[PDB]
């Protein structure tokens, strides 16, 4: 669960 | 001397709770965040793993953040930093890649 920085 | 490489997460702080789960911090975001600038950083004691969590209005986000077993906490798409103090403060400036810059700490303050 990690957006895209 | 104990067993620990680099920093070991700094409790002292709102948006920095090294106890919260992840959701707990995202439910907090549920509370706050409006202008799309709330966030919070969290750590974990399993295998060195940190992740920034900010909300893009009703859309809480999370960003994995780690180092190269060197100590320098960084981000693939994000950036690179020495500690969550720089990555946070820096990002406290801008997004650098996030959804939106940072502006507010997620964690709570008081009770009622």
């Amino acid at each position: 669960t990690y957006e895209t920085l | 001397g104990s067993r620990r490489a680099s920093v070991g997460s700094h409790e002292k702080m709102p948006w920095f709770h090294g106890k919260i789960s992840r959701e707990e911090s995202e439910q907090i975001v549920l509370i706050g965040s409006k202008t799309n600038g709330k966030f919070l950083i969290r750590a974990r004691d399993n295998n060195g793993s940190y992740a920034l969590c900010l909300l893009h209005e009703g859309k809480v986000l999370h960003y994995r953040i780690d180092k190269d077993k060197t100590g320098k906490l960084s981000i693939p798409e994000g950036k690179k930093f020495d500690t969550l103090w720089q990555l946070v403060e820096h990002y406290s400036y801008k997004a650098d890649g996030l959804l939106r810059v940072l502006t507010v700490p997620c964690q709570k303050i008081g009770t009622q």
